[PDB]
């Protein structure tokens, strides 16, 4: 009958706005920042009958993640040594004991006058040839990006190590999550909830395998934005973890040398005993029955189709090989031997690498220094990331071949099911009573 | 600070009725270093700063539209407006009864300026008949 | 406040009514770029939060006196002949009201004083008829 | 500056409570009346440190504006309520309190009770609220 | 009778802001600007209302000097630094053009590599007598005093349209009173949220673009009876000036360091040929004689004499130009050379290192364009010095600001001051 | 009887902000260009009857924000500046001949990169670390000092950096207390308290033994400490009346500047005219043993049934064990072992040493050089209160052994801030009242 106006609505809108980063209470990255104690016991508010629409691909919280995670890689390696002075003419042979060289450059030192002999091990992954190889008992090298960019050290004293992050949404936003499980990642959702923060998100790098992640509540669930347009990438979430062991079997002899006034260059200076390929180990029954529920959870969406596993066709290995980081070593495995089926552990071939053009940009490359020992590591393979082959043309068959490209596909896996929206408190109503 | 508090959620699931006998009860209560890294040591300092700022011009935004329509200090507020049916034909009990305010505001959201300006000549009526107490 | 300039040079009397009604209704990807480029964003941040400070300030000088969630609010302060010798009749035709600020720009502080020991009687009045 | 911001606020400290509540009834209305630009705000981190200060000058300002609001005090300085005083909180005499007595101790006495005062403010108001709504 | 209090009252005071950047919706002027502004933007007009108005002392042109350097830095910070090529040259006749060879860096620390460019004469500064025969030996201008940055090849510098916008609170009045000198009342204000399109055009003797005079041609000046004052004429309509750089230029480029690319002139496939430019004589001859005339009326009882400028450094006694990118130094004595009671051939040199806004050091070096250049410009105002019975006014300039004022000169900034005060018959009771 | 609430109650709860710096409008100056906002002339000060306040002068967050702040203006007033990265090359040095100043040549860089020049130079012993045993006579080869460690920044010689008053003051809604009762030894409570909108003017001089150019004691030498028991803590003598120290380089230098690279000079010591002498500060005799044996007498009444004895400091780097201060530019590192050298409760001349490249701080990674200046130099300074650290332990003899301190500067800052406190305005209370508001 009139008009009333209200204040304190329980009324949202959708809302883009900047989600401050909450790490747990107890150097390092990803605590140096996100330094904001997050809540012991934090509280989380089920809205009972309550349906809202979530869609995971075109969310701002994985584009403010991505931006995140550069911005803080790229401030971290800033204050850090600058390799620049070693773009040198290197002299290479064959290592005494071709993965590995030994190689003699002439570095500079703290006065600008002098030089001295350094001899370090490289791998052959971190160097392009200058002159035809096997002449004499050495040729010219140079070191990979050198002509496309500067390589930055990356500061021994400051670790990477993916430890949990939550994101905050700021005073008059609130971040609702979907509960519901088996929901396929856009529609609506039944049962959802208000946070304050999200989960808390491992900021962890692959580009096949999903490590370190969260489990499906239920059963493994398929979710990729068009599954018709094989242009989009498949994530694939798992119910059950498969352990995957990772090893550098080296014990390196890390040296260093100071190359300008306060500018420590470290390099691995000798190996002990023989040398020998790095290498991952992953269960083989419970890979095997890993790939054969994917297979069944694929051909429910791609009926009266052969599900091939494949390997990647041929390319950079940044593209075809499954990466890591290991204590700061990086590890690009071969996982032709796993994508190997069609619907005890199974050792995969890795080649280790020092020079890291991290995201996909172009003219900035990252040196990794070395670690003296030998380097294991252990996770939990989570998910998958496929790309489906799309051929026009098949003999009634689907090939899915490992794929990864974009880390944003790696973090729409722990953002999938958040949504963030802003407070709408003032709205109108009728009513019975006048102003008078 | 401004109706910012989440314990304003929870009621979206109720109908308006049940979501309303909510204020006036809850409403109130409800309104009520490492910090040298995260700012001064990139752009973060200024990002927060947009938030905090942005934040302060939404509440005063809404404070400005209470004032305009005669509605400062209150949470519920009654006005001189009536109710047009054109806006919305469902009946009282209904509208109180079977809906929620997510589907309210929907609802009326094509209205909403319409009856604001509404809200404003209402205002400027009473304040000419104050004046004209004289 | 834009549109508030329409009214300039109207006779005060004229703009008086205009306002009136008028008042209230006024009342009621690349741009992220520079806001991380060199020190545009400070700049910016620096106008918003100036505007925000005046508009407070206003707010706050209005509620002193007593005239908070008004638009014309009348006082119980006298008008005095020193400030103005015109009569109502000119004040308010025949001037407008950039002539009338300046007319006025020095007893400004003199009619604020007025103005908050206005406010301190009736407050005080207020709290007697309890 | 915004709110109650001036020395004229904060002498009269070690003053009988009467005695600075009489004067803040005078004083009050007339107190809250009342190459930078290239050094600094400029290259360097000045810039935010000020915006912080400013911000959050505002903020407190804001918030407590937003308290004389909620509990019904909305443009005074000296609002009366209707909750009782409860013992408990304060067992003194009312000339004890306002005699021989500065506003510093007595923030002091009672600190550990404000906000449940605070919260019996609120419930009042809301009952204050409806009595409006009835009378219609 | 009584008093009251009214909030809403349209009063203004005079006062300086920060104005923000739009345009009308790769080039650094749309880089920033980010703001797209209105279609068919407000104007309110203001009936009876006189404000005064000083086109000196006008903060938006300190502003838009300020944004355009802030810009132009900002814009070349990110490039490649040519520090590493202060090398001695040893440079040979061709056959004001010298082919220098020099030992260039490389992406390797131990090699070096032999580059042959071809420099003009005015970038290279000579080490040792100059042989007609063999060679000499020459180093590249301003190396002694600062690094000398290559502006980035993908990132253009052409001048569009802007406009300069208020923030909240504040509104900039427009004079629309035609034939309206500076410092003094305008009778015609008209009240705007942003300023018309500005091109920021740079140049040092003619206003190469912008708005021409809604009436006849107006002199401007502080203090016209001041010597040391510059007067900005603006014309009500334009002359055409083509100018052009008839060399086939082949562009060569190498790498100095990692990433770092370094962009010069190969070789010239044709004859080797002087730049100029083409002004029509007729526009120029009309010209003219309307502002002898206006300065007649302005300095009456004398002859006026336009001269060419008093020798001194090219950057001050020369036109000025940036014709995509090349930066032109046109020699106009051969237009200011008359007295007041089919085209102007103008020689014109080109330079590579180009010091800018009258700074000492932060030299930036223009890579060269392939081909031959071609620009056509409309002359819209003139800069003028006088030299204090015949008055003697030569071509002068090189203080930017008087190129942005004379775009900004019809703008004031102005506080809306929404409260005030006034008698009523009401008593609040 | 009835909760009435009260705005601009007169309550204030302790509070940490960021001050902002002020000083005398009225004028290259480092501080002048930063604290650019003019200060009042006769500024507010009122006076709190009646008001009973806990000050500590340790844990006063004011000093911690004027130590970022002398950090970070020396830090930002050296990024222009020339780099000297190039000058680390290997240096040959031969005596000079009318050990502190070696002759030294090298081959320093040039405005082209295929070019070097031949340069002399004239460097302090302190400022060169031998390569190879040194031979005399011989041109032995140096290199300079922090050259391994870090790059050396030098200091614009257009930027001065002598110390001028400064004012804190409070933003708004803060307000600084001040405490007026001249014998408070820097904790508990004060009787008489004022309130400031900023501080008075500060000098930041920077000394590492004795504090210069600071405010006199209203009454008598007051010496406080965090604990006395505990040795560990720094001491801080502040004296009633100062003693004047003249302090002089005597060596008529001839400067010489080179290019480095494109607008970037360098400045080095060129010549000496006259004969080579050692750098020494005067200190008035009579001064200097009053103030002694008062503050002894001090002391004394601190630690009853010993006997004060003050020696020299402990051997060590000289930035640990000299008066290190800055005389117009130039850094004077003084040898104070015969001022301290009483037993118990005409002037007297102190050795000095000059360095070039100074780790300001203790801050190990960025050394600045300091330029030359021409001619010879004299300053003189007002000494305003001591450093001093107790050595006890095995307190042989009954005796206490005080020696010089210093090596962190927020002692010299927290000599004068020891006074102020900032308080945040806590203006909405409650209280009981008679009346209640109407149904
Ligand atoms: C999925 O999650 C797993 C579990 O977190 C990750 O694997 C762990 O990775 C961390 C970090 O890479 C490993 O921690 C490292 O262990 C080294 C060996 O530890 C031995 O010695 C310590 C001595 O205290 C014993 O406590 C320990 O039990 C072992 O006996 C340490 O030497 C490392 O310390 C070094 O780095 C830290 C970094 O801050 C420095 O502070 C130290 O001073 C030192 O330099 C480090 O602590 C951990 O061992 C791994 N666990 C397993 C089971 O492998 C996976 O990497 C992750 N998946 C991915 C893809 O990242
Ligand atoms: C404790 O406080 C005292 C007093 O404030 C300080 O001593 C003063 O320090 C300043 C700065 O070092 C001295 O000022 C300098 O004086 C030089 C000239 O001295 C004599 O010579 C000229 C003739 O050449 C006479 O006209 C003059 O009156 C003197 O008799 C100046 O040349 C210096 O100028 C340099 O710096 C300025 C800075 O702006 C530049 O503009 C100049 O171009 C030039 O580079 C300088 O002004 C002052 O003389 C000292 N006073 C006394 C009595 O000695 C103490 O240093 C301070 N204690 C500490 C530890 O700092
Ligand atoms: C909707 O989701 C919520 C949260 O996931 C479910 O609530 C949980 O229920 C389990 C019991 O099965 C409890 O152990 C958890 O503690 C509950 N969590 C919360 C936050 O309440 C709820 O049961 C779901 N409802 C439906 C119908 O799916
Ligand atoms: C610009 O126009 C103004 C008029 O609006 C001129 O100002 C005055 O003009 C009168 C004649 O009408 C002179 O007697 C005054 O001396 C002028 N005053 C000043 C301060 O100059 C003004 O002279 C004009 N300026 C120019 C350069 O032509
Ligand atoms: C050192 O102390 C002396 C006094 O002991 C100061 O000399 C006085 O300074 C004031 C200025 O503040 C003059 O008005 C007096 O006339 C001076 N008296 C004498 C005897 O010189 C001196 O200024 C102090 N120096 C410093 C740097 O603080
Ligand atoms: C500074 O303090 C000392 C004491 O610490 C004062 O010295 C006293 O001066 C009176 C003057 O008559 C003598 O009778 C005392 O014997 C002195 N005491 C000592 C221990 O020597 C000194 O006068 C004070 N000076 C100022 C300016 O306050
Ligand atoms: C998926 O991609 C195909 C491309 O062939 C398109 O035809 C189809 O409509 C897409 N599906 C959806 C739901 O957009
Ligand atoms: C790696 O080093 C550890 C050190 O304890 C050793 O136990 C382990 O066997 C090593 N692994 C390999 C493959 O050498
Ligand atoms: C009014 O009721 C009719 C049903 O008769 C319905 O079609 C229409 O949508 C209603 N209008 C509004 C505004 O609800
Ligand atoms: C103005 O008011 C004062 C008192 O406030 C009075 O004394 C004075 O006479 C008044 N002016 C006139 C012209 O009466
Ligand atoms: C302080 O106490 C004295 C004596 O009790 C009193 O006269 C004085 O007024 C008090 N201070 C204030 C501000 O009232
Ligand atoms: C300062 O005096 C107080 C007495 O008010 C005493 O408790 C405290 O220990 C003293 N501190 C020092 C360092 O003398
Ligand atoms: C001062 O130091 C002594 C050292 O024995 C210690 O016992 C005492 O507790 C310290 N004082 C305080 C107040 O902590």
């Amino acid at each position: 009958l009139w008009v009333t106006v209200y204040y304190g609505v329980p009324v949202w809108k959708d809302a883009e706005t900047t989600l401050f980063c909450a790490s747990d209470a107890k150097r390092n990255v990803w605590a140096t920042h996100c330094c904001v104690p997050t809540d012991p016991n934090p509280q989380e508010m089920v809205l009972e009958n309550v349906t809202e629409n979530f869609n995971m691909w075109k969310n701002d919280m994985v584009e403010q993640m991505h931006e995140d995670v550069i911005s803080l890689w790229d401030q971290s390696l800033k204050p850090c040594v600058k390799l620049t002075p070693l773009c040198v003419t290197l002299e290479c042979r064959q290592v005494n004991t071709e993965e590995i060289k030994n190689c003699s450059f002439n570095a500079t030192t703290e006065l600008r006058d002098k030089k001295q002999k350094v001899y370090a091990l490289f791998y052959r992954l971190d160097i392009v040839p200058l002159e035809e190889e096997r002449k004499g008992n050495s040729s010219k090298y140079r070191l990979i990006n050198c002509n496309t960019s500067a390589i930055t050290q990356a500061c021994p004293k400051v670790t990477f190590d993916p430890i949990p992050i939550h994101y905050c949404a700021p005073a008059g936003y609130a971040i609702l999550k979907c509960n519901n499980k088996t929901f396929n990642g856009t529609g609506p959702c039944n049962n959802v909830s208000t946070v304050q923060c999200t989960h808390g998100i491992k900021p962890v790098v692959s580009t096949q395998l999903l490590l370190n992640g969260s489990l499906a509540e239920g059963e493994i669930i398929i979710r990729s934005e068009n599954l018709t347009n094989n242009v989009k990438t498949i994530i694939v979430h798992l119910n059950e973890s498969v352990e995957i062991v990772c090893t550098r079997p080296n014990n390196n002899t890390v040296k260093s040398i100071r190359i300008g006034p306060g500018q420590w260059f470290y390099y691995t200076g000798d190996i002990i005993g023989n040398i020998r390929q790095a290498y991952c180990n992953i269960k083989k029954d419970d890979w095997i029955r890993t790939l054969q529920r994917v297979g069944k959870k694929l051909a429910e969406h791609f009926p009266r189709r052969i599900i091939n596993f494949t390997q990647p066709a041929g390319g950079d290995l940044e593209i075809t090989t499954h990466s890591f980081n290991c204590r700061g070593e990086f590890f690009y495995c071969n996982t032709s031997s796993l994508f190997n089926s069609t619907y005890l552990d199974i050792t995969i071939p890795c080649r280790i690498k020092q020079i890291i053009n991290m995201w996909q940009r172009v003219g900035q490359a990252m040196y990794a220094p070395p670690i003296e020992g030998n380097i294991t590591c252990k996770s939990n393979i989570t998910g998958l990331l496929l790309v489906r082959d799309g051929g026009v043309e098949s003999n009634e068959t689907e090939i899915f071949r490992p794929g990864g490209g974009d880390m944003r596909n790696n973090w729409r896996s722990e953002l999938y099911k958040y949504k963030v929206v802003e407070i709408k408190p003032l709205g109108i109503a009728p009513t019975r009573c006048k102003r008078r | 600070l401004g109706a910012v508090s989440f314990g304003f959620l929870g009621a979206a699931g109720s109908t308006m009725g049940a979501a309303s006998i909510t204020l006036t009860v809850q409403a109130r209560q409800l309104l009520s270093e490492c910090q040298q890294h995260l700012l001064q040591d990139g752009h973060w300092g200024i990002k927060q700063l947009q938030t905090r700022v942005l934040a302060i011009e939404h509440y005063l935004k809404d404070q400005q539209l209470l004032g305009i329509w005669g509605c400062s200090g209150k949470l519920i507020c009654c006005t001189a407006v009536p109710w047009n049916s054109s806006w919305s034909n469902k009946s009282h009990d209904e509208i109180w009864g079977n809906m929620t305010w997510m589907q309210w505001d929907r609802e009326i959201s094509n209205y909403t300026n319409t009856i604001y300006r509404l809200l404003e000549d209402s205002q400027n009526q009473q304040e000419q008949n104050e004046k004209d107490l004289l």
